[PDB]
């Protein structure tokens, strides 16, 4: 019903407790398999972080505020979903005995985590080292990381190709003094939307530039491509258009007959001549065409394109700048078809389809993916929007941060010396964080099967004399330099860690009490 | 570290659970392998008994509830799909392979050094694999070799005296049907029907096809040598 | 523990009076009044509502949380329909009167172990509440250290300084409230009203955020386009004219192309379409705008004829602006010109009136100044940043700086906060006490010291000493009304507060904590008819 007084802190900092510890075995490459237990006779082997903790059936509501943060993390980063949680986790369980055993105000140690936050956002600026963003071999060898342990590692150098020729399409890389800084948007949901294509080869996966369409071209023999094309967008169909009140038209004088036949065909080729007016090269319509439109628009000098979908032509609009009309005679003229290449019909896999793909990059574009099956095509969409997600993180920060418990260390050793030289009952507290930092570390450890006690006591000793640069080697599992196998990630996979991992923490630190009711 | 309705093994509780879950279906199927393997009853509780030897139609027929048997018996139907024998030979090695490694277990040995062990042991069994295996000739004259085959899948499931008799219709039923040369062979060219009221060691092999509606009448010949077809 | 069983007037159900329905209604408010006892005031903590589905939701708003709360018992009822009615009237404060009332049923049932029969207990308050409501006239005060001093800066300090803006807040605050007290207008019968969307906000980064003006009136951004036309115009006034249909060279439509046949024609639609876009520049320049503006812009020979009368012209005008410089010069943005069968600007009609126009240079930017139109009280800030993402977190800022400022200087009439007010009225009927003598004496007593659960509760939440701050906080007032009633001091200093965010007493008027007094009076009466509805219950019959 209620929980109040120290109670409530006891099951929030409890409820993520739990939910952290099971995907401690979770986090590295090495790391071990859950095997669940479903009502039914069933079982779940898998050791994806995401996979599992959506299986797992969740009572008290803190454990559902951090599934919903993992949910977060997936739209942020491709990997390292455990890597949030658990640390957001940890921080709740060092903060508990501060909170309790020493009796601490949780505003206080509210406002702790917010001094910890920017110290620590400091400190990875600090052990982050810069990369080239213009080099094609290093970017390569980067998305790799998210490559290998996969089918796709074959194809791993064409899989980068893929997902950096995506990304240079769609961002816009500006910055001055005078309009501002965009501080390099990307998009990759709304604009980097693919299209998968069965059969073929991954070599014939291109990057096309423009809206692609799977519907065919209305008459086999018909202009290819046009060098300035005019396009013109209406959802209306084309056939004989009919009053809206009742029409009637009766007929007895006999040579009046043959004059309304003729008219009904006029009244198609009226339809087609208000559009032919701003000379379009290009007719694209939502519903089917009639044989009389097609053959009017034939001898017109233009493309026709029918059967197409709505949400395509509302994607077209914006990389040509055509906007939909729906009656031909209100067709506008501030609607152009400029920056359209080719309306290449060219067939691929047995199937007509229709190319709008042009030699410019209207903030957009549209991947074209071969592959042996759909299965594969799959595996190659989601790994491609991991691929591009980890070329994003580079291309919004030059800067490269190492892993494997390099920085999760190197963090927890500066918040140590900054402990020292924070005055206020703050700092037991800022003490607690530097001390959660070390847990991914040693989770790594643990997995390795080491000694977790010896191995952090050492690995933290090379920190404080050596370089932060000597992280834990995942194969043998004993403390190695990360310069010699690089395990290095981008820095903002490791920015929105500790971002969202205080409001986390702070937001269930916040609630001191839990009632029920509608 | 708890919710209502809900259940957790944790703490190498599970390791203890899992390593006793393949002991138990281990001694089960410990039983029956080779020749001197043992008869089991499987109750598909219609009151229908049927009695077989075969791993694969065992482990389809009962239900466990304990998790580990069921990725034994998931995994070993995809060997009885590509091997098609020696289920029973999958379950041993995984029993007794984490008997043996449980043991390491209780001494504080990481689980993940104990896979990568066997994972290292494994490329090597397959470089003694390649070196072991004995090239056998294509020649089709094998037949004295292909005795010695139908030996090893018959003696298994059988008393030994249905084995003589199933020796010559099993080796003349793959070289009838697989034509002189490197192609192929169907398996469904060979019909496999069953009949009742004469005794098992009668078993013979049909070259031809059989069927069973026959001309009625009398006067109808019963015996006709060398007959054009309709 | 639980009341049941009564055995006694048979019926449907049971029958519960006497010290158990008594006891009853103080466990039940209690239970209900905990939730909003932590949330109470700016460093109190949200609590999470859950649902029977099994979702939930995390809130700090009082309003939501009590009627989101689930009360099986009519005394916490009387609570969540406090709520509504402290909703309906104030619409803020729900969390600090569920408060108040808690401890008046706390120290009402202390009086019923004291032999005090409720009555007097109810009538002990209202005649508490009687003076309270007149020891407020002398707590309560107008606008006041708005000249020779800002109070009002340490309130936009304080609410920005979550924000990057905060850096140069001290300079910045200076701009909104300089700003708010010029706008001051009133809107229909004696209201007196800050205007909530007044204060144009615009941005441009070519600087520093130091730089950033505050112009007195609209700052429109424009040029005139072409340079024989002067810049300054207006010494006396000047006719505005808001525009939104181009003057320039009339088309007919988009899908329409004109054919000529007849030679005749060629001149005589093309001279057409011309002349009358021209008849309207015509109409314009006889009805005296000295300043043109127009949305859709202007064709180089209308343009001429503005050149040649002096007349200023602006092309492409922001149609947002135009509306709310309209209303400023009492004009109207024509859309289209035409009534029935005729086009013209209705000489000065549609037109409006301002003092002066005059184009400023700021160096790398220019735009139009708009000074004194005929009944405006408003203003425009052009925000200068580090970067257009930090002229968004400024434009965002202002808004929620401003809006806190302009609503509490709305009411002519605000108290201190931070605890003065439940302070002071503990002193002042601490002597009343003594003004009866008989019996309500203690529950008077028992009702002012009821007062002091407000800036107990408040202390706690901000992690600070209860204990000290509520005993420095009643000796700081005690001492100042000493000397205060005698009309003769040598230094009062009343009215100090809590501040939790240092920790220290600070004078809340300099500090810039104030709440109107509509809303610190009708708490005390809903409180107090909440408290005695739960006080008159001595029986209760559950079916």
């Amino acid at each position: 019903e209620r929980t109040t007084g120290r109670q409530a802190q006891i099951s929030n900092i409890t409820a993520a407790k739990a939910v952290a510890d099971v995907i401690r075995t979770c986090l590295g490459p090495k790391a071990m398999l859950k095997m669940l237990l479903d009502p039914m006779g069933g079982l779940v082997l898998t050791n994806d972080g995401h996979a599992i903790l959506r299986e797992i059936d969740v009572a008290h509501p803190a454990a559902k505020s951090m599934l919903e943060l993992s949910r977060t993390q997936d739209e942020e980063v491709g990997d390292g979903t455990t890597t949030v949680i658990i640390l957001a986790g940890e921080i709740l369980a060092q903060c508990a005995p501060y909170l309790i055993e020493k009796n601490i105000h949780p505003v206080i140690i509210i406002q702790a985590l917010k001094k910890a936050l920017t110290d620590a956002l400091e400190v990875i600026k600090q052990v982050s080292k810069p990369v080239d963003v213009e080099n094609d071999a290093a970017m390569k060898k980067l998305i790799q990381a998210s490559i290998g342990t996969k089918y796709v590692i074959h194809w791993s150098e064409k899989m980068c190709e893929l997902a950096l020729d995506a990304v240079k399409t769609v961002r816009k890389d500006l910055g001055q003094t005078v309009e501002g800084e965009p501080n390099f948007e990307i998009d990759i949901k709304r604009y980097v939307r693919v299209e998968k294509i069965p059969g073929g080869d991954v070599l014939d996966s291109r990057v096309l530039k423009g809206v692609l369409l799977n519907k065919d071209v209305v008459h086999p023999k018909m202009s290819r491509h046009i060098e300035n094309p005019r396009v013109v967008l209406l959802d209306c169909p084309l056939e004989y258009k009919k009053g809206e009140s009742q029409t009637n038209i009766e007929i007895e004088k006999e040579e009046d007959w043959n004059r309304i036949l003729q008219i009904e065909e006029e009244q198609v080729q009226l339809m087609c001549e208000q559009i032919l007016a701003v000379r379009p090269t290009l007719v694209i319509t939502e519903k089917g065409v009639s044989d009389l439109a097609q053959h009017y628009l034939l001898k017109g000098g233009c493309s026709v394109l029918r059967r197409v979908k709505k949400s395509d032509n509302n994607r077209i609009a914006r990389v040509t700048g055509a906007t939909i009309v729906n009656r031909v005679e209100d067709l506008k003229e501030s609607d152009v078809g400029t920056n359209c290449g080719l309306f290449k019909v060219e067939m691929i896999g047995d199937e007509y389809f229709s190319f709008l793909d042009n030699c410019k990059e209207p903030k957009a574009c549209t991947i074209m993916l071969r592959g042996g099956s759909k299965d594969i095509l799959n595996e190659i969409d989601r790994n491609l929007q991991d691929a591009m997600a980890v070329a994003r993180n580079v291309m919004l920060s030059p800067s490269l941060s190492p892993g494997g418990g390099a920085t999760e260390m190197a963090v927890s050793v500066k918040l140590a010396e900054k402990a020292k030289q924070l005055e206020g009952i703050q700092q037991w507290p800022y003490q607690a964080v530097a001390d959660a930092m070390e847990c991914i570390p040693r989770t790594l450890i643990q997995n390795a099967g080491g000694d977790p006690i010896r191995l952090l006591s050492q690995l933290r000793a090379k920190h404080a004399q050596g370089n932060f640069t000597t992280g834990i080697d995942g194969d043998k599992g004993k403390i190695v330099d990360m310069v010699s196998y690089g395990i290095w990630e981008p820095e903002v996979i490791k920015q929105q860690s500790v971002k969202t991992a205080i409001e986390s923490a702070c937001l269930l630190l916040r609630v001191d009490d839990i009632v029920s009711g509608v | 570290l708890l919710n209502p309705k809900a259940e957790s093994l944790r703490r190498d509780a599970a390791l203890k659970v899992n390593v006793t879950s393949a002991e138990g279906l281990q001694s089960v199927l410990e039983t029956n392998l080779g020749p001197k393997g043992t008869l089991k009853m499987l109750v598909d509780g219609a009151g229908n008994i049927k009695l077989t030897k075969d791993g694969k139609v065992l482990l389809t027929e009962m239900q466990i509830q304990s998790p580990t048997a069921v990725l034994i018996a998931r995994a070993a139907a995809a060997q009885d799909e590509i091997t098609g024998d020696g289920t029973t030979t999958v379950v041993c090695l995984v029993g007794e392979l984490l008997r043996q490694a449980h043991r390491f277990i209780q001494e504080g040995v990481h689980p993940r050094i104990i896979t990568d062990g066997f994972e290292i042991a494994r490329k090597e069994s397959m470089k003694f694999l390649d070196e072991f295996k004995i090239s056998k000739t294509n020649l089709s004259n094998d037949r004295e070799f292909l005795l010695q085959v139908a030996r090893s899948s018959l003696l298994t499931k059988v008393d030994a005296d249905l084995t003589e008799v199933l020796t010559p219709i099993v080796t003349d039923a793959v070289l009838s049907v697989y034509d002189a040369q490197a192609d192929n062979l169907d398996l469904h060219m060979v019909e496999i029907m069953q009949m009742q009221h004469l005794s098992p060691k009668d078993t013979t092999f049909i070259k031809g096809l059989v069927l069973d509606h026959g001309g009625r009448h009398p006067d109808m010949p019963t015996r006709v040598k060398n007959a054009y077809v309709l | 523990f639980n009341n049941s069983r009564s055995d006694t007037l048979f019926l449907g159900g049971e029958k519960i009076s006497g010290d158990d329905i008594r006891n009853q209604n103080v466990l039940a408010t209690m239970a209900v009044a905990n939730v909003v006892k932590s949330s109470l005031g700016p460093v109190g903590l949200d609590k999470m509502l859950v649902d029977d589905i099994g979702d939930f939701t995390v809130t700090n708003d009082g309003a939501t949380i009590l009627s989101l709360l689930d009360v099986q018992h009519p005394a916490g009822k009387i609570l969540v329909e406090l709520a509504q009615q402290q909703d309906r009237e104030i619409g803020d404060g729900t969390t600090s009167v569920v408060i108040i009332a808690s401890e008046l049923l706390k120290r009402a049932n202390e009086l019923v172990k004291n032999k005090i029969h409720p009555t007097t207990i109810i009538t002990g308050f209202r005649v508490a509440l009687r003076e309270a409501i007149r020891f407020i006239n002398e707590v309560l005060s107008t606008s006041v250290d708005t000249l020779g001093k800002e109070t009002l800066i340490n309130i936009a300090k304080t609410s920005m300084s979550s924000k990057i803006i905060g850096a140069d807040s001290d300079f910045f605050s200076n701009m909104v409230v300089d700003a708010l007290l010029a706008v001051k207008t009133q809107n229909s019968k004696g209201e007196i009203k800050y205007p909530v969307k007044a204060v144009n906000v615009l941005k441009a980064h070519g600087k520093s955020a130091t730089e950033s003006l505050l112009v007195p009136g609209y700052a429109l951004n424009c040029t005139v386009a072409s340079q024989a036309m002067p810049k300054r115009i207006a010494g006396g006034n000047v006719k505005i004219a808001c525009l939104d249909l181009n003057l320039q060279k009339a088309r007919m439509a988009m899908g329409v192309q004109i054919n000529i046949d007849d030679p005749e024609q060629l001149e005589q639609i093309r001279k057409r379409e011309a002349g009358i876009v021209l008849e309207r520049v015509k109409k314009i320049i006889d009805a005296g705008a000295q300043v043109v503006l127009t949305t859709k812009g202007i064709d180089d020979l209308c343009l001429k004829e503005f050149v040649e009368a002096k007349i200023m012209g602006v092309r492409r005008c922001k149609k947002e602006d135009l509306r709310r410089i309209a209303r400023a010069t009492g004009a109207t943005l024509v859309s289209s010109m035409s009534n029935l069968e005729g086009e013209e600007t209705f000489e000065s009609s549609y037109l409006g009136l301002c003092d002066e126009v005059v184009q400023a240079k700021f160096s790398d930017d220019e735009c139009i100044l708009i000074k004194g139109t005929s009944k405006h009280s408003s203003s425009s800030i052009i925000l200068r940043g580090a970067n257009d993402y930090s002229l968004d977190e400024m434009e965002r800022s202002l808004h929620d700086s401003l809006s806190v400022v302009k609503r509490t200087l709305e009411s002519g009439n605000v108290v201190p906060g931070g605890g003065c007010v439940e302070a002071a009225l503990n002193i002042y009927l601490d002597n009343f006490a003594t003004t009866v003598g008989s019996r309500e004496q203690l529950a008077i007593a028992e009702f002012a010291a009821a007062l002091l659960i407000i800036p107990k509760t408040l202390a706690v939440n901000a992690a600070k000493d209860s204990s000290e701050l509520v005993a420095k906080l009643r000796s700081y007032h005690a001492a100042s009304q000493m000397a205060k009633p005698e009309d003769v001091k040598r230094r009062s200093y009343r009215n100090y507060g809590l501040d939790l965010i240092r920790g220290k007493i600070v004078d809340e008027i300099h500090a810039g904590v104030l709440e109107p007094t509509i809303s610190k009076v009708k708490s005390l009466k809903s409180a107090l008819e909440a408290c005695v509805a739960i006080l008159r219950i001595d029986t209760m019959i559950t079916v």
